[PDB]
RNA sequence: GGAUAGUGGCCUACCAUGGUUUCAACGGGUAACGGGGAAUAAGGGUUCGAUUCCGGAGAGGGAGCCUGAGAAACGGCUACCACAUCCAAGGAAGGCAGCAGGCGCGCAAAUUACCCAAUCCUAAUUCAGGGAGGUAGUGACAAUAAAUAACGAUACAUGUAAUUGGAAUGAGUACAAUGUAAAUACCUUAACGAGGAACAAUUGGAGGGCAAGUCUGGUGCCAGCAGCCGCGGUAAUUCCAGCUCCAAUAGCGUAUAUUAAAGUUGUUGCAGUUAAAAAGCUCGUAGUUGAACUUUGGGCCCGGUUGCAACGGGGCCUUUC
């Protein structure tokens, strides 16, 4: 309705942010960004409501404006910022690095890091397309173009990002019993290995995820994200590993602490 | 504005105060037993002048000044108090009275009320129309 | 049978004659011709006022007695008139030719109360003040 | 009685990072005395209406109203 | 604008107005728990209600679906924590022999006086009304509490509120300045 | 015919109201309803009243 | 081919005669913005949804267009139409279906208040702006909790009779403090603040439905009540009142609409001899419906779930992939 909205009313807002109804009238609009609005997570609503470091949007500016977080190595001013999946935020006051990943129940979990691995990034590769001058290149999950990649890069594996050279170091392919994230759907915040990929020409190509606890379940093959192979994770996985307990079982979990 | 009609008067004893609890009298009002009394409240002191009016907060007495939100209470005339035991003031006689009489009758039946709205209005605007 | 369609594909001829026979329900006709809107001297609401025309004395229906002194009203709305009866003891003292007053209806959608005839409007309020709080000594009537 | 509270590393922080009405409250850079909102747009909108510094317009009626 | 607040009703009148048994029964109801109207018994027969038909909707469904199971044993919890349902009878079949009475029991107006903090029911509502009884260490001036059958060995009275503390209250203060003129001096 | 509106009311006897000690509201109404319907007072005449004659 | 950012009868030239429709096209009406949802609901349903979110459309009615990434924008422009403002009569300026506010219309709906402190948004941007928004005023829309009394002594037969007493409290008012941008209100409280505790609860009823009087006075088919049945014509349980009682209760009544009741719209689940309803009769298209039959039955294994047994799968042959 003629041009872009810049408005995002309460209850528009993606429900992982667990954002208070009552709060006010608007929610922070996620900023053009690298990952999406609805995938990604404002880094007001990660430093106001996940760290609780800031009590206010004032005081979320204040942090922000002094150089004190940043985002896959960058200062990253804004306000908004879509800070999304395996983006790495880090404050060198308070000094600890969090890679924002999702927990067993969808919502981006705030998931402590090391300095020593906060230094690279996991991406899906997007794409492969040759570029201008006839230059292969890559795009990533994140929004990232990566020229001159391995020519055994395909379409759904996993680029490791050196994130300070911006680089490719290593890479998983697709293949069954490979870990995977699952980055989307129903299942979101899954963690495990793949079991087959049905194809599904012209459709969408569905895939089976089976976890530690051998629970099987499909999904699309949009939201899925190798992370690496099993019992090897190339990233360090949140508290739960994607288990997604039932209810009775994370009701024991709950009681099993008097 | 049709149905508002600004009330013109006089403050004799104490000061009126937009938005001040006030008993309207009536020009007939008794004052022992209860009769045709309103127990409301002014909504703006107004100063009238030549065809300009001033809102003003307050007015003491022996002023001339005229009320915003009032009069849909008194027909004529009448007196506003703070006072339980207030006497209505006089009635103000005049040395004429009405006596020219004509009946009056709208051509299109269909609006009487208006004519019966006009009849009412006037009876107001004019203090010796009956 | 009985006497309908029941086969598994016949859902559009049930429908269909669910939606012929729903005419012959009064509160369906009257709602979808909205007859509220053109009849019905009120126009679809609750209340209606008006301009008090002519005090007349309805004598009631058989075997009743005791005529009912209503009263012709003029409604401002829309220029219709109505005969509105004047629900208490007396309380006809309480309203006058050429006043403006209220108008609910009878309780009946439309219908005659009672033994009076051709009425189907009661009076609430004249010149603005309750007509109930009239015939209780709460209020007074406005000098008009 | 449950509230919040907040001890900053030094004064300079205090006062770089306390809202302005907390500071007021506690003793520090006092409120400072704008007019009200009604008047402060009103006069802005005045201002919208003249171009350029004002100063032009000023001498252009120091001789009108009158001669 | 800001999101809808959501709000309830707590009660649900009866279909017939005019019952002379229900009324009488409500009438020994109110006369027993010393309750102020017939909105009380009306809020404590919605709530029965409801649980009744959470419990009609679990007992449906097949024995141990995992639905049933967690939404039947959350609900038997708690109404064996606020003390309604007995120990003995966490089955989800005497749920739905639930009371009125057995509601009316867990009342903190209830239990101040079946714990002889009060005379009758009528002076531990005035006693609660009047901030004169403590669940915890909070004042509860509401006589519908639902103690929570941990809180009933507790419920004493308030430190202020001068029958559990120091303070001789605010008549006695007058009564006293005024024997002391009266005697004399 | 008209002129007739009140008659009854008009002429009534305008016998003016007792005062009594005001009734209890509220809960001790409730209270004073159950102690008299249900504490067994004389209002039985064999099985149940209300009023008396 | 033109045009568009691009597809496309979107437009043009030529050509063809096609495209939709009883499976309801097309036309007409809508007191129709659609949906998430709301009310009521044993189930099935019925009704509503202008309105806190999503999408659309519009800024008095049209139409055209500049800038701009994005507008056919209206707190941008141009013209026409209708209104309507100031004028020194030459001319010039308009768009509250933004926030307040006024008129009008009506049965029907609030302040021309405070503030950017929260929520976010915009900009060159930590700073400025925001009637977006928040705050308060008005507010018995609706919703939650629940003051109007509790306990003794004495007399009479547990209750009663204005026979007495000592306690308790907030409704208020208010030092301060908290709350807040400044507040106001809430919580917390210095002091005050109950005996008719007058700090006095009301709204509708007492023939039936439907809980509650054959009480007393009045009126006498009048006045009136009465949703319906009915009451009132000198013996009124029904009107007008007093007393008493009943129901709900800070709420209660009335009007309209709607839902259940309604198995009185019936798919579940109506009825059609006589209560309303079988076409005068037959043919017949659409529609609806439509006789039976094609691998069943042996059997051997592996094996999951509830307690060796039951129930659930898979693999082999059996003329069978
Ligand atoms: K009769
Ligand atoms: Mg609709
Ligand atoms: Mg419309
Ligand atoms: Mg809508
Ligand atoms: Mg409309
Ligand atoms: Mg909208
Ligand atoms: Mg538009
Ligand atoms: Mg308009
Ligand atoms: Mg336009
Ligand atoms: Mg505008
Ligand atoms: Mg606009
Ligand atoms: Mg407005
Ligand atoms: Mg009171
Ligand atoms: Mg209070
Ligand atoms: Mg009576
Ligand atoms: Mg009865
Ligand atoms: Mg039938
Ligand atoms: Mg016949
Ligand atoms: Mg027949
Ligand atoms: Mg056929
Ligand atoms: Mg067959």
């Amino acid at each position: 309705a003629r041009g872009p909205k810049k408005h995002l009313k309460r209850l528009a807002a993606p429900h992982h942010w667990l954002l208070d109804k009552l709060s006010g009238c608007y929610a922070p609009r996620p900023s053009a960004g690298p990952h999406k609005l609805r995938e990604s997570l404002p880094l007001i609503v990660f430093l106001r409501n996940r760290l609780k470091y800031a009590l206010n949007g004032r005081e979320v500016k204040a942090i922000l404006m002094q150089r004190h977080v940043k985002v896959d190595g960058k200062v990253r001013t804004d306000t908004t910022y879509p800070a999304g999946f395996m983006d790495v935020i880090t404050l060198d006051a308070t000094n600890e690095n969090f890679r924002l990943v999702y927990d067993v129940k969808g919502r981006f979990a705030v998931h402590r890091i090391t300095d020593e691995e906060a230094s690279y990034k996991l991406g899906k590769v997007k794409k492969v397309q040759l570029g201008k001058k006839g230059v292969p290149y890559v795009v990533t999950h994140d929004g990232r173009t990566i020229r001159y990649p391995d020519p055994n890069i395909k379409v759904n594996d996993t680029v490791k990002i050196d994130l300070a050279s911006g680089k490719i170091t290593d890479f998983i392919k697709f293949d069954a019993g490979k870990l995977v994230y699952v980055t989307g759907g129903r299942n979101l915040g899954r963690i495990g290995t793949i079991v087959h990929k049905e194809r599904h020409d012209g459709g969408f190509d569905l895939v089976h995820i089976k976890d530690s606890l051998d629970n099987t379940f499909v999904t699309r093959l949009n939201n899925v994200f190798v992370i690496g192979e099993q019992g090897k994770p190339y990233i360090s996985l949140p508290k739960g590993k994607g288990i997604k307990l039932s209810i009775a079982e994370e009701r024991d979990r709950r009681r099993a602490q008097q | 504005d049709k149905g508002r009609f600004y009330a013109f008067g006089r403050v004799f004893a104490g000061t009126v105060k937009s938005g001040q609890k006030v008993r309207i009298q009536g020009p007939n009002y008794v004052p022992g037993k209860k009769d045709d009394l309103f127990i409301k409240a002014i909504q703006r002191v107004v100063l009238m002048m030549g065809r300009f009016v001033e809102p003003i907060d307050d007015c003491p007495a022996g002023n001339i000044i005229g009320l915003v939100g009032i009069d849909q209470f008194l027909l004529k005339t009448g007196t506003l108090t703070t006072s339980e035991t207030a006497h209505n003031m006089k009635v103000m006689k005049f040395s004429v009275s009405p006596v020219v009489q004509v009946a009056v009758e709208v051509k299109n039946a269909n609006d009487l009320p208006k004519l019966v709205e006009g009849l009412k209005r006037l009876s107001k605007s004019d203090p010796c129309v009956l | 049978g009985k006497g309908k369609p029941r086969g598994l594909n016949s859902a559009r001829k049930l429908r269909v004659h669910r939606r012929n026979n729903r005419w012959a329900e009064n509160n369906y006709k009257k709602r979808l011709l909205g007859t509220a809107f053109k009849s019905s001297p009120f126009g679809g609401s609750s209340h209606a006022k008006g301009i008090v025309l002519e005090k007349l004395g309805i004598e009631s229906k058989q075997p009743n007695s005791a005529i009912r002194k209503c009263v012709r009203v003029q409604l401002i709305k829309n220029g219709k008139k109505v005969t509105a009866f004047v629900p208490n003891d007396g309380c006809l003292n309480f309203v006058d030719e050429n006043d403006e007053v209220l108008l609910a209806g009878f309780g009946r959608k439309g219908k005659a109360k009672g033994d009076i005839p051709g009425v189907r409007f009661k009076v609430v309020k004249v010149s603005g003040v309750s007509l109930l709080a009239l015939w209780k000594e709460k209020k007074e009537k406005p000098r008009s | 009685s449950v509230g919040f509270g907040l001890v900053y590393n030094s004064v300079a922080e205090a006062k770089k990072f306390e809202p302005t009405y907390r500071l007021v409250r506690y003793g520090l850079a006092e409120k400072v005395e704008k007019a009200s909102r009604q008047q402060r747009k009103q006069k802005k909108n005045r201002d919208k209406k003249i171009f350029g510094t004002g100063k032009r317009l000023a001498k252009k009626v120091a001789r009108r109203n009158a001669d | 604008p800001r999101a809808p607040r959501t709000y309830s009703k707590t009660y649900s009148t009866p279909k017939r107005p005019y019952e002379s048994s229900r009324l009488d029964a409500e009438l020994k109801l109110a006369g027993e728990f010393g309750l102020k109207n017939k909105k009380e018994i009306y809020r404590i027969s919605f709530q029965l209600s409801k649980i009744r038909r959470a419990a009609r909707d679990l007992l449906t469904r097949d024995e141990k679906d995992p639905k049933r199971l967690f939404e039947g044993n959350a609900l038997i919890r708690r109404l064996v924590r606020v003390g309604v349902l007995s120990e003995d009878k966490k089955k989800l079949d005497y749920v739905l022999a639930l009371k009125v009475e057995d509601f009316l029991e867990r009342r903190l107006q209830t239990q101040v006086y079946k714990l002889g903090l009060a005379k009758s029911v009528h002076h531990a509502r005035v006693l609660i009304t009047q901030r004169h009884i403590a669940v915890g260490k909070q004042i509860v001036n509401i006589p519908s509490f639902m103690v929570r059958l941990d809180s009933e060995k507790h419920i004493d009275f308030a430190p202020t509120s001068p029958f559990g503390g120091a303070r001789p209250g605010r008549v006695a203060r007058r009564n006293a300045a005024r024997k002391a003129e009266a005697s004399g001096e | 015919s008209l002129a007739r509106a009140g008659k009854v009311k008009s002429q009534t006897p305008k016998v003016e109201k007792t005062e009594k000690p005001k009734k209890p509201k509220g809960r001790a109404y409730k209270r004073l309803l159950y102690t008299r319907r249900f504490v067994n007072v004389t209002l039985v005449n064999g099985k149940r009243r209300m009023n008396p004659g």
